RNA sequence: UCAGUAACGGCGAGUGAACAGGGAAGAGCCCAGCGCCGAAUCCCCGCCCCGCGGCGGGGCGCGGGACAUGUGGCGUACGGAAGACCCGCUCCCCGGCGCCGCUCGUGGGGGGCCCAAGUCCUUCUGAUCGAGGCCCAGCCCGUGGACGGUGUGAGGCCGGUAGCGGCCCCCGGCGCGCCGGGCCCGGGUCUUCCCGGAGUCGGGUUGCUUGGGAAUGCAGCCCAAAGCGGGUGGUAAACUCCAUCUAAGGCUAAAUACCGGCACGAGACCGAUAGUCAACAAGUACCGUAAGGGAAAGUUGAAAAGAACUUUGAAGAGAGAGUUCAAGAGGGCGUGAAACCGUUAAGAGGUAAACGGGUGGGGUCCGCGCAGUCCGCCCGGAGGAUUCAACCCGGCGGCGGGUCCGGCCGUGUCGGCGGCCCGGCGGAUCUUUCCCGC
RNA sequence: GGGGACCGUCCCCCGACCGGCGACCGGCCGCCGCCGGGCGCAUUUCCACCGCGGCGGUGCGCCGCGACCGGCUCCGGGACG
RNA sequence: CGGCGACGUCGGCUACCCACCCGACCCGUCUUGAAACACGGACCAAGGAGUCUAACACGUGCGCGAGUCGGGGGCUCGCACGAAAGCCGCCGUGGCGCAAUGAAGGUGAAGGCCGGCGCGCUCGCCGGCCGAGGUGGGAUCCCGAGGCCUCUCCAGUCCGCCGAGGGCGCACCACCGGCCCGUCUCGCCCGCCGCGCCGGGGAGGUGGAGCACGAGCGCACGUGUUAGGACCCGAAAGAUGG
RNA sequence: CGACCUGGGUAUAGGGGCGAAAGACUAAUCGAACCAUCUAGUAGCUGGUUCCCUCCGAAGUUUCCCUCAGGAUAGCUGGC
RNA sequence: UGGGCCACUUUUGGUAAGCAGAACUGGCGCUGCGGGAUGAACCGAACGCCGGGUUAAGGCGCCCGAUGCCGACGCUCAUCA
RNA sequence: CCCCGCGGACGCUACGCCGCGACGAGUAGGAGGGCCGCUGCGGUGAGCCUUGAAGCCUAGGGCGCGGGCCCGGGUGGAGCCGCCGCAGGUGCAGAUCUUGGUGGUAGUAGCAAAUAUUCAAACGAGAACUUUGAAGGCCGAAGUGGAGAAGGGUUCCAUGU
RNA sequence: CAGGGGAAUCCGACUGUUUAAUUAAAACAAAGCAUCGCGAAGGCCCGCGGCGGGUGUUGACGCGAUGUGAUUUCUGCCCA
RNA sequence: AAUGCCUCGUCAUCUAAUUAGUGACGCGCAUGAAGGAUGAACGAGAUUCCCACUGUCCCUACCUACUAUCCAGCGAAACCACAGCCAAGGGAACGGGCUUGGCGGAAUCAGCGGGGAAAGAAGACCCUGUUGAGCUUGACUCUAGUCUGGCACGGUGAAG
RNA sequence: GAGCAGAAGGGCAAAAGCUCGCUUGAUCUUGAUUUUCAGUACGAAUACAGACCGUGAAAGCGGGGCCUCACGAUCCUUCU
RNA sequence: CUAAUAGGGAACGUGAGCUGGGUUUAGACCGUCGUGAGACAGGUUAGUUUUACCCUACUGAUGAUGUGUUGUUGCCAUGGU
């Protein structure tokens, strides 16, 4: 909606709210980034540092599918699987553990980030993370892998 | 110019990029004349499946897909030889067949054999004269039985086994995940610089016995 | 979508793909070569028949020519061929005779002609399509109340509009019996054979190009191949293993593009200095030697009914008269602003006008101005009339009622009698220890 | 692969008790109100008029005057310490 | 309380003309400074200048919420409106968010209280709990001695308000610890179908756009910056083809 | 009476021509013609920038810049 | 916005300057109003539209509001006061 | 336990209404409000209108601080507006602005290069300018003469206005 | 119709040409003088390109490139 | 000297008087030899003097033609914030407007050139711009053409 | 009133000056801070901490010069 | 020569008053400087001087207001001198 603009207040006023003095010139100052290092080198070094020069090794035809590896913290590990088989693990009175394929879901890697529930669970994953399995196997539970 | 805190931003605008402009508002006739054209060759192929040719099961290539399953270009020649269609006849009876696809495993192959077993079980062959059937079909099934299927022929879905919960073994316990996937790792990178070594150590033995 | 990413870049400004994934569409093939087959092949010219609708079929020719310096059939990297042995006879594509399902979201297309209902009553007007009405639940039709015309503003006055509405003419691909010709064996196993594109690849260097970075692609020049070879495997090189394809010959629909063209439909667009330059005898008039440049310009009225006739003047132009609802609409004529000008009326005027504040005078208008508001109660007087209250009958509402009686609503509560046949949908929960694929 | 079992939500019911009849409603009652018709036909009720009537509100057609009260202000007399 | 009231007068501070007193230089603009002997402006009419797209950032409104979003496609007589709307869910592929850190190989965010053991050796094998530590502030909330009541007192019935102190402490802030990745210094252990130039662990500093019971996603609106003709008009020039 | 004047026909075309030379002339244009297009070329520079009321209300200073008629930066401002 | 300028006082260069350059506070710029006849900056005072009262700085012969007080004391004559 | 009276103003668009106190300069600039204004769309006003829309004019009556608005009279002759939302090619005094029109200047500058006209008549509404006649002059054969090229293109010739 | 004349100084020898539209000159040109290159497979030059083209239908008494500027008289020193 | 700053050099001559002219001198700021110095004729070339001649002047007057002027007819343009009497003041330091004073009388005609810092043109001088263009050059970076080497076209025999 | 390398100023006496002896703290590291300042960088500097050393009997002192100056990003190269 | 041949201002008065000798465009020559293009408060030569009809001022020319109309003869405020 135009008509809720600074323009339609604007009107009268012989400016338009850019100054007398300075008034609203073409560029100055330059084109886009122009003059990053010379005369807009305070608000580059100020708000962006790091910005010039170049850092590590260049890599051609980088394939990033070849790199794809989701994570899944262990505090969200029991949500890859239906209420009911957490329940059921938990009131089981037999040493059944659930086993909860991370895989499946569309992880990769288990991080441990979060406590488990005291329940023995068998845990389905390409990688895993130290912390991971003892966390994972002090609630005695096991790791295995799949490729 | 910068003015305070902001995003370093590059459009790439420097180019006339006025005079090559796209604009969508031929979108929903083109979803119309899609649309009818797709109605029109399901009406010209009267009794065949609309979506078209049944195609294979085939596994994503990379290793960020590998773990789903989807439909192929065409069943491979390895699988239309030990399932026992021709090569020639399958394009007529509505098999697509890809001839430049091998089979490097033999579960892909028995998976796409049993689907092409189960296809030309499905298949309901009209005789060529409807007056006279050579070897096509019962008239009694076909005359009812025969009706356009819509949507892919046998829809290629991701079975996943089911994983019944079992008692932890203690040789899962003792298993170390973190501690093989590290080890596995280290003995990758370091194969081949340990059989160089173990060479030039034959060769130290045989020059420090002789 | 990857992705403003990998990468390129005075690594500055800036530039910048691909693979995988999801979809729209989906379709595959042909030579050369190696071989075999008595050149099996092709073009042309004559003569005969069937035809014409784009010129083909069939037949004859001691008729020409092309072609062994290679035509055709089989065959092409997915292997192929020939012999055996075994198995399966399974049925191709053309152009018509008559007729369907009449071809298709209900005609396939093109063309032509048609198909509902007020000009009813009273009125307004110059004219109306306006306003009021039209008993039976309401003027009439409505599968039609889009639009346009008509003297106003119309579903019913007219053209149209709706309709798996009607009639007529023409055109095109679809199946059956037959017609005329072609029309010739497919698969599996084994054996024996046969297998490929060269001044090309590749290398050097130069120039351009790309995200391609010790060189992505292209090209020039020089060098110049191989056959368990060759290419690629995004960091130059050597060795080694592996993966993957098979270059230097060819064809191919669909999805995709479309500011020119033919024909349509539409719009929260513009409304004659706008919108195309062009609403109009506009790429015109006109300008320039030429290339080229390039306007302005819409509106009487419903109907010309476009002012007969008289009169002054040489006429332009007038005064009368007349048409019209209106010429205070009179052919650049709808309305007809401002600047500017003429006249009339009022006022004023030696410090240029004009202006702010405050009064005064005059003028034009306004006030139904001109004996100045209404209304509540009470008092008095003079008059009317149903009837005032209270009771009776009936109807209707408001409120309340232990639920007085139901019907219930929320929340629990048991048997689940009741739902995977006699209710559903889900679950990353267990199973034949009844049943269909190892 | 089916077909089952179980679990979780549901959809209708058979039912007892619980909060309420609610802003989900009917029937009865009780009170109240209104309307219609009777009766009531006159010290009641209502209608219009008159008085230069009284009391209330707003307010005078125009031009004016006065009074007292209060707010602010400028002055002037008198008296006391 | 008085006067005056229809063809002459009554009221109308606005509005028309005129008179007088006081005040009053011509606007726009650049500028320290304009009435300027600074520039533009004879007059009137109509036209005439911060726009749209894309990308960011923050704020605000909405929906859903550890998710969110169908935008591309598809399905619904194909079509007055409707090129709209509706739907998909084994169309959520994908984007953004939910994880950071390192150039990379890669690695990758839970601790506290109470016990018996080695030597409770600045500590390894366990048990039991609880589930992101503590300090100082901290809206709100909780308790609360004691008071505030009636015609009066000896004696309890039920709750309302004030209330010194005391408590649990949201968000947020400051500080101290803790954890994850990089990198230094020191140091002793552990693991094994590969006993290795193998792998894992600890303590103390230090680098990180981190963790420490998520806040994002989509849509709309505003503002600001930027690339585009970029608020509007304006060069001297340069190039291509005639 | 001459390196004379002049008609017509021809030739030379733009970074080119032609010049007894003045940067002269090349269609009133020449120290680089004219026409159309790239092109709405760029401008730190000049001019302009359209309704009302209410509230708040500056700076001409610091640092850096081939910076000195401009910017970034801090300050001063407003809004939430 | 990033051209500033002015005044008291301090202060540098300059013979000086309505010159050039600093410090401090105020002002003008952005600001009208009373006074200085006139005037960006001086003196007083800052502003919504009004009535009454009273002041500031400045004035009170006439212009021009206000001394038209029987104002007080002196000084001064200018043929450029 | 209100009852000879059965009765008792207004309010509270809560985005509303009311009370009290202080305050009010403003360029560049920012913000809010706008029942200010323009054009179009979705709703709504059982809106307005040929018994007169828009537009325009007006010594007419008013309202608002204002932007502006309403009403009367005239002219005009066919369409228009209010409210709730939506959307902009949305408001002009300036730009040596664009296009169009119009002033003062101003009945002014001017209609002054190459010697020069005059009398009578005719036609005619009308004669300094046309035609005829008479006179006086000029070009003075390198012409103000008679013919062509280029260029123009019907200007040539009659008749009429 | 139809020359004012004389004595000198500077510059250019003369005649010629020149900035159309402010400069007619002392500027340019000129004959004369001097230098340079070239024997054609060449000199100088054009051309995007062709063994293309101009001088050239030419041949050193000729083409091409420069300077100075009639006559007369001289034209010195320096190759760092 | 068309070349000399100092310089109007010094001397002579020309005049009453000469920053002029001519002749001469020469340590010549900074003359000079393919250009130096001469020399007839020539020149719309620059300079000085003399004779003659004259309104150039003393010192102005008069006459003629066409205008201007007045009239009939016809009929523009430039320019224009508003306009138009001054003195002083202060002020963007030279006012038509403002302050204080002087004062101010319709409508006009022919002239005139003091003002309107009159009009004409976005100053050409000067500076600035990270705006150009023409030209030059051992500025930076290139380039046509040319010189040279190499490979190819590109062969057959001998001698060294 | 000398000297402390140099400009000047400050500082300094069994010193910071002069002469000897031994040496390489002018070395290897992480942070914090000060100065200019925007509280950015560079440069320079201060106080620490961890190594390894020097000197001295030791306390200690020393990671350059008594203090105030003596210097340098991205990209590229080179070395470790 | 004369009495004397004083000094000045008025946008260094006065270019829509003139002139154009000078300086200060483009042509050209010399000297100096510069490799060169080119430069020289060095010399020399040739080089377009536009508009008034508006307002005012000034010069002259008609007129105008007032005394009823109109005419004759006069006075002198003021200004010049
Ligand atoms: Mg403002
Ligand atoms: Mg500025
Ligand atoms: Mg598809
Ligand atoms: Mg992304
Ligand atoms: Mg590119
Ligand atoms: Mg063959
Ligand atoms: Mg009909
Ligand atoms: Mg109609
Ligand atoms: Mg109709
Ligand atoms: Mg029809
Ligand atoms: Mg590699
Ligand atoms: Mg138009
Ligand atoms: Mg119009
Ligand atoms: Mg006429
Ligand atoms: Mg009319
Ligand atoms: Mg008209
Ligand atoms: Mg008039
Ligand atoms: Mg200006
Ligand atoms: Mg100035
Ligand atoms: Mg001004
Ligand atoms: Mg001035
Ligand atoms: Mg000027
Ligand atoms: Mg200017
Ligand atoms: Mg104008
Ligand atoms: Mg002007
Ligand atoms: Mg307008
Ligand atoms: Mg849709
Ligand atoms: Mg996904
Ligand atoms: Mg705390
Ligand atoms: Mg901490
Ligand atoms: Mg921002
Ligand atoms: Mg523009
Ligand atoms: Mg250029
Ligand atoms: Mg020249
Ligand atoms: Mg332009
Ligand atoms: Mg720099
Ligand atoms: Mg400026
Ligand atoms: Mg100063
Ligand atoms: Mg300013
Ligand atoms: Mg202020
Ligand atoms: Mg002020
Ligand atoms: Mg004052
Ligand atoms: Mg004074
Ligand atoms: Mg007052
Ligand atoms: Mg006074
Ligand atoms: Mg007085
Ligand atoms: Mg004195
Ligand atoms: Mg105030
Ligand atoms: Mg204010
Ligand atoms: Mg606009
Ligand atoms: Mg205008
Ligand atoms: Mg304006
Ligand atoms: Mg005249
Ligand atoms: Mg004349
Ligand atoms: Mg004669
Ligand atoms: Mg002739
Ligand atoms: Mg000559
Ligand atoms: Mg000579
Ligand atoms: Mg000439
Ligand atoms: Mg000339
Ligand atoms: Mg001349
Ligand atoms: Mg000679
Ligand atoms: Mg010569
Ligand atoms: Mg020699
Ligand atoms: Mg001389
Ligand atoms: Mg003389
Ligand atoms: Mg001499
Ligand atoms: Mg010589
Ligand atoms: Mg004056
Ligand atoms: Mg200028
Ligand atoms: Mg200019
Ligand atoms: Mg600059
Ligand atoms: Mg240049
Ligand atoms: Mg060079
Ligand atoms: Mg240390
Ligand atoms: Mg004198
Ligand atoms: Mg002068
Ligand atoms: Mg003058
Ligand atoms: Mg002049
Ligand atoms: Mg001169
Ligand atoms: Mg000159
Ligand atoms: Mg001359
Ligand atoms: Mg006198």
């Amino acid at each position: 909606p135009s008509r809720l603009r600074k323009t339609r207040k604007l009107r009268g006023h012989v400016s338009h709210g850019h100054g007398r003095i300075g008034k609203h010139r073409k560029h100055p100052g330059g084109r886009g980034n122009a003059g990053g290092l010379h005369h807009h080198r305070i608000n580059f070094d100020k708000y962006h540092p790091g910005y010039f020069g170049k850092v590590g090794m260049k890599h051609y035809h980088l394939k990033r599918n070849q790199s794809f590896c989701p994570t899944v913290n262990l505090d969200k590990l029991w949500t890859l699987v239906s209420e009911q088989t957490r329940v059921n693990a938990a009131k089981n009175k037999t040493g059944a553990a659930p086993i909860i394929d991370v895989v499946r879901s569309g992880y990769y890697k288990v991080l441990g980030k979060g406590k488990l529930p005291k329940q023995p669970v068998i845990v389905k994953a390409k990688f895993f993370s130290r912390r991971a399995e003892e966390k994972i196997k002090s609630v005695g539970g096991a790791c295995v892998l799949v490729a | 110019a910068p003015s305070r805190n902001g995003m370093v931003l590059k459009p790439h605008f420097h180019k006339d990029w006025q005079r090559r402009v796209a604009t969508w508002f031929n979108q929903p006739a083109r979803k119309i004349r899609r649309r009818k054209a797709r109605q029109a060759k399901a009406r010209r192929i009267a009794p065949r499946p609309a979506s078209g040719p049944i195609r294979p099961i085939v596994r994503c290539p990379t290793v960020r897909y590998h773990t789903k399953v989807r439909a192929g270009r065409g069943f491979s020649l390895e699988e239309l030889r030990v399932a026992g269609i021709h090569k020639k006849v399958a394009r007529t009876i509505g098999i697509s067949v890809d001839p430049r696809r091998r089979n490097k495993s033999t579960e892909s192959l028995q998976a796409n054999v049993q689907r092409l077993k189960e296809y030309r079980s499905k298949l309901i062959l009209f005789p060529r004269k409807p007056s006279a059937p050579k070897k096509g079909d019962s008239s009694a099934e076909e005359l009812k039985l025969a009706t356009q299927l819509t949507g892919p022929v046998m829809p290629v879905r991701n079975v996943y086994k089911k994983e019944k919960a079992r008692v932890i073994t203690e040789e899962e316990k003792n298993f170390k995940a973190f501690a093989s996937l590290r080890m596995a790792r280290a003995n990758a990178r370091l194969f081949g610089i340990r059989a160089k070594r173990a060479k030039e150590a034959a060769e130290q033995d045989v020059e420090k016995k002789k």
